[PDB]
């Protein structure tokens, strides 16, 4: 599963959270069973 | 005092029963004892521990 966010909000990327990306946008489960990949490609703009 | 065997039963089950109760109070380190406000204060994830 893969997007682009800033990267404060990359913290709600995570089991369980709450705010508005985990809220409104991608939740991941309670359960969740995986793993989270990140990186700042600040060079893009 | 005689029926001090009949009455020290029912003594027994209603100190049991009362410790029983009396321990719904007790935190065991949990945030509060009262299961609404785990359930109000925290985030579902540290509310959950």
């Amino acid at each position: 599963d893969s997007f682009v966010i800033r990267g404060d909000e990359v913290r709600q990327i995570a089991p369980g959270q709450t705010g508005k990306i985990a809220d409104y946008n991608y939740k991941l489960p309670d359960d969740f069973t995986g793993c989270v990949i990140a990186w700042n490609s600040n060079n893009l703009d | 005092s005689a029926l001090g065997k009949l009455q020290d039963v029912v003594n027994q089950n209603a100190q049991a029963l009362n410790t029983l109760v009396k321990q719904l109070s007790s935190n065991f380190g949990a945030i509060s004892s009262v299961l609404n406000d785990i359930l109000s204060r925290l985030d579902k994830v540290e509310a959950e521990v």
